[PDB]
């Protein structure tokens, strides 16, 4: 039966993407789709093929981050849970966490104008779905209010679900009068402002939530889990003409430190073919680096992972997501909280190697490559990850799922 | 009485400020991250507010704790408690202070030249009131004690007043206390408050003391309410801004350019005060600073005093504070007999 | 299981559009899609979130057009099937189509470097299926040289087929000498170049097809149809705030004569909501005519018609689909050879009124607006059609029916 | 011999060519109409051709119908069959006749400066031929008679090139012509075609009169060959190139700029010839245009004039013409006795 499904993301490129195969996955099922954003984002909804509801009015991220929001990014950095330190866990840490990015990030994205916005084209278009990026927290609301039936649609690790269930967990060792809530002190006198319902921890995590991440590299929150095989969605994908022949030896492809990225002549001493995400403008410096290196620009991951026998890269949820669904073995170089946190995961899996930025050292990258295309063990444990990960259903059987839930 | 419209963006700019307070605090800077007052002891950050002397925050703020230059800037009169500027950060955070801050920076700036009756014939009726402290006995002071010279919950609901201009309390707090703020009176409600966590902090300093005990029974002492007003001030911090641009120690602070006094930084300097963090009550340093026109601080010593003195037959649970309250540091539960 | 997908279309952004959601329909499904056509059509291609394999060299049809192609415009405009006159059905003017599209047109796009460039990427990517544009040859070629199973999808009636079936038709009338096949002799010497199979007719139409369009309405020519229901893509589409709302008032939509575009005083004088997609740009002249009329651009076809009473376009395939799914009554206002049939078949089932541009006049116009509003045999004739179309599988089942198809 | 790529090339050029021709044609030009041959009466555009007298078509080219004007082109020397200059329209659809057209338009341009023999010793050989004809008679002539001065399937292939010079044939009947196309030799190879379809038109035109048909019996004639070749030339279309600009009634011809002579539509002008449309073998009008240097059309009138008196003894199906032949008109099947 068919059925009007909202998808809801913050003004963020890096956001949108893990939705898109899904809202085309409902259309191409027959349904109404529509992706209910800030104006920002609409070039980038039409750009995926998709339809754009622009609502509210946009937020001046530019000021904000010159003068106030710049330390935060400093502040951000910090925070390191791969390793789960007691020092971590104290109430005084992470109600840290809740007190700054509840309104620097999460209320900064969602502004007063969206909510209002996402809140009125529900009440007229009457949804029978909200599907929302995991911290884009208008959509929940609009769906609260609306009571329309909401899903999260996870990418990379729930770190933030995991973050707040500490920190909930640690409330009531704390005195009444020493209790705080900052996310739902804001949800609750949101919710206030649509006469919405009564506040739930339903409005921060799902009703349900779909995650393309192989079931045992996934956090235990015990939130209702959708599982989904990973389709990957990068913006504009254009294929060159070397892409199409099947490579002649092996091939590594490095995508994107403190190495002076002079790492390029480290991954050189590797026995296979090279292949650098970087433009002619980011490598205007390196003039001995390249040997068995190819130097491509940004091209498509889903099309050049099938062909590789080994990766490099961030630890991005696209790179790890693409990687994992084709068996390639990974070295991940983080440097974000959810980066760190996912490739000690499938590190511990056996799927590859977390090279944390910091610590990198050019010998330990040698070293990692070498390791990941000599030794049957991460190529086995990326096996099992893939394998894993092709036993969940395809967005296009997802739809059903949803479409049950959302009755009951 | 408020729209839960404007709640809506005056609760997420109180949200915004405090966000950035702990940012910018936890990445270094002290005087965020203690205006944020998430711990019950601050005199660690009150020694390296001194150790520096003077320093300008995160925020465009002026941090003066050395004793030496915070009463250099409390006796100099450009320094006054009145709106000053507006700093960049603030603005671009979408929460210029003359909105969140504005009811409680007007309460800071209230004077009370009344006549201030520190007969002591207050302690009379202040006799009769511990049976055979925070609302039952301390806050009971200033109410019968005001009314003899303003009703209880009122001025409870208002109490967070000296904190919230500085500091942001919660949206729920910051509403009661808006609805329940009144000029004068308005700057008694603040009195009531100082009163009432001195009176609070006096009998918890003669319970721990052997001497101060059973001695303020003897002499019913003065003495006592200074030295407690020294090691627990009725203002840790004292908001001043600049009128015209002044020179402290080589540093410019420009017209508009907001200043706050560590008065209990200051009231504990290991140069100017003898064993600073040791509560003596017969010490010959009396060069304590304090609260700007008015005489609402001896309204205060006058109400506390009239109470310590009442109370000094009974003198020979957990104790919780006020968790945001960086300014004032009350206390909301005092038990027991 | 797994397919490897390859979609090609002309560099046409009016042609690739009819084949997005079914593209988007294999991917959701987790199978590997390529849209594998000329440089030109590149943008596009990514701006429907899909991959392009951009292959060949671009055709300079600027100059072509400048100094040959024009007058083929002009010829173009002559043919006239939708009434079925004995003197088009004449061998004389059957091949004449046959002499001068299939070099100016059909040729004219598939040129020497796109079939190069796709029997490369077949040959090399090795798809499992090619599902093409009706008029895109290259695909077929690459696809029979291949090996590859291939279908055509349609968007518009197969009006070509139909004038190739009748030309076929006459040959053997004519004797061994005057016997000749243009477009046969083409693909059999490509076919020869690229040492391919003999020349079947399955290069010309496909080993099955899929169209959009209901039962009813589709020309008979005996090929193996799978029949899909419908789901627009007409390029970037952004939903306005005037559009959220129910309307008030019965809504009438105009959609772009001889009438010098003073017809909107026509469609004035019926009782209804006019919403027409002019710019303020086009509508620059007119001055009286607007009273109950709107002017709102280019909107979201598919979200403005779910919303309307009636409906007047040019009969363009996103106006007419989309129209004919929603139930929503036409007036045609014709223009093109393929446009006319289909305006004349949906009128012959009572869905609408064909109006003819060169014979129209504005009181035609305003008794057509005002007929498909007041007689409910236009509302029940667009019914039936909506219901038969609700009854095709979705593109969403269509990928199995072609993954089944694809093996035999 | 010929790579299948280049083959794909010049078939899409041939394909192009023709469905311009056509377009231009079915959109009201008549001369690419024409120039197409898809039907087998011409007569109705040689009159509208005639009508205007010259007009110049879609493509560059200068219609020539007139019979004045006719003459006076043929007569002009600037007008040569050489190379002229690729018009806007063809290097656009990427098709230049130096490519598609080049071979046939040398072969248009070759002459046969050769000793003609005129002898009628010929029809002695040609006598013992019908037993008590395209190919069977009409094309067995030109063979034994340049033989008795060039192979039959050399030459039957390469037939189509006087017609390919202006009118694309089909991407294998182009190929065996360039393959069997040979100077003088080439242009005899164009004569004997010339002469193969006027033995057949002749016998004809003899078979439907009643006179022509015993009477050529009587005495073995010229003046029906002549006749013939008026109603049913060697060429029916003359391609013609300016070297330098010529003023033809009031119009301008460029260098380079082609010219078209139709002289079939010519040799049948009202007012230049009496009952033009109608075989008279004996008729005063001999003021005839036909065929420039050489002696080819020489040749050709006498090996069909020694082959119609040698069939003069058997003179007293459905026939079938080649469809793409708008210059010389020939036929494919000629039953029968």
């Amino acid at each position: 039966s068919h059925m009007r499904v909202v998808f809801s993301s913050m003004a963020s490129k890096s956001h949108l993407f893990g939705l898109v195969p899904l809202a085309w996955a409902f259309r191409a099922a027959g349904h109404e789709v529509r992706v209910v954003a800030s104006p920002a984002l609409t070039e980038d909804i039409t750009a995926a093929g998709l339809t754009a509801v622009p609502v509210g009015t946009d937020v001046d991220l530019v000021d904000f981050m010159t003068h106030a929001g710049h330390d935060i990014i400093d502040y951000v950095r910090s925070l390191d849970f791969s390793e789960r330190d007691p020092a971590t866990l104290t109430w005084e840490h992470l109600l840290g966490m809740q007190t700054v990015l509840t309104p620097t990030f999460y209320a900064l994205m969602s502004p007063d104008t969206l909510i209002e916005g996402m809140v009125s084209f529900c009440r007229k278009w009457r949804p029978d779905l909200v599907i929302w990026e995991p911290l884009t927290f208008a959509a929940p609301i609009a769906a609260a209010v609306t009571g329309t039936p909401h899903a999260r649609l996870l990418w990379g690790p729930d770190i933030t679900t995991r973050a707040r269930q500490n920190f909930l967990g640690l409330l009531p060792d704390q005195p009444e009068e020493h209790r705080e809530d900052p996310l739902a002190e804001w949800l609750t006198w949101t919710l206030e402002k649509y006469g919405g319902p009564a506040f739930d921890e339903e409005v921060v995590v799902g009703q349900w939530t779909i995650d393309p991440a192989p079931a045992a590299i996934r956090l235990d929150t015990g939130l209702k889990t959708v599982g989904m095989r990973y389709v990957d969605y990068n913006g504009p994908s254009v294929v060159p003409e070397w892409l199409h022949d099947e490579p002649e030896r092996r091939r590594v492809c490095l995508t994107l430190q403190v190495s002076i990225e002079e790492l390029l002549g480290a991954v050189g001493d590797v026995d296979a073919e090279i292949i650098a995400t970087f433009d002619a403008q980011q490598l205007e410096g390196v003039a001995n680096i390249p040997d068995n290196v190819r130097t491509v620009g940004f091209v498509p991951m889903h099309a050049l992972l099938p062909t590789c026998a080994a990766t490099v890269h961030h630890g991005g949820p696209g790179s790890w997501h693409t990687a994992a669904i084709h068996g390639v073995p990974q070295v991940i170089l983080p440097d974000g909280w959810d980066t760190g946190v996912r490739a000690q995961r499938t590190q511990e899996f056996g799927a590859g190697i977390a090279l944390p930025v910091p610590e990198l050292t050019p010998d330990q990258l040698r070293e990692s490559v070498k390791r990941v295309l000599d030794d049957p063990a991460h190529r086995a444990g990326a096996a099992r990850m893939r394998d894993d990960m092709l036993a969940e259903p395809s967005p296009a059987e997802v739809v059903g799922i949803c479409e049950e839930l959302a009755a009951g | 009485h408020m729209t839960t419209t404007d709640r809506a963006g005056l609760g997420r700019q109180l949200q915004m400020i405090r966000g950035l307070h702990w940012g910018y605090g936890s990445n270094g800077d002290p005087y965020p991250m203690l205006l944020c007052g998430h711990d019950d002891d601050p005199q660690r950050r009150y020694r390296s507010m001194r150790e520096s002397g003077v320093r300008r925050s995160r925020t465009e703020t002026w941090v003066v704790a050395d004793h030496a230059t915070a009463r250099q800037v409390l006796d100099d009169p450009a320094f006054t408690r009145a709106t000053g500027r507006t700093p960049e950060w603030m603005r671009a955070a979408g929460a210029p202070p003359a909105e969140w801050a504005q009811p409680f920076r007007d309460v800071h700036a209230a004077s009370w030249e009344g006549e201030v009756p520190d007969v002591g014939e207050l302690a009379e009726s202040f006799a009769g009131l511990l049976p055979g402290l925070v609302g039952d006995f301390a806050w009971q002071v200033p109410v019968q004690g005001m009314t003899a010279v303003v009703l209880r919950g009122a001025a409870w609901d208002a109490r967070v007043s000296l904190d919230a201009q500085l500091s942001p309390q919660q949206l729920a707090v910051t509403e009661a206390a808006v609805a329940a703020l009144p000029p004068a009176l308005r700057a008694l409600f603040a009195g009531a408050e100082m009163t009432a966590n001195t009176v609070v902090d006096a009998v918890l300093a003669v319970s721990a003391e052997p001497g101060l005990a059973e001695r303020i029974a003897d002499d019913p002492a003065q003495r006592t309410v200074a030295e407690v007003l020294r090691l627990h001030p009725a203002l840790h911090l004292e908001r001043r801004t600049a009128t015209a641009e002044v020179r402290l120690g080589e540093h410019v602070i420009g017209e508009g350019e907001e200043v706050v006094v560590v008065v209990a930084a200051a009231n504990r300097d290991p140069e100017v005060f003898a064993e600073p963090d040791r509560l003596d009550v017969d010490r010959p340093d009396a060069d304590r600073a304090l609260s700007h026109p008015g005489r609402l601080e001896e309204l205060v010593t006058a109400l506390a005093t009239a109470a310590l003195r009442a109370a000094a037959k009974a003198l020979p649970g957990p104790v919780v504070r006020r968790r945001r309250s960086p300014v004032l540091r009350g206390t909301n539960r005092c038990p027991v007999e």
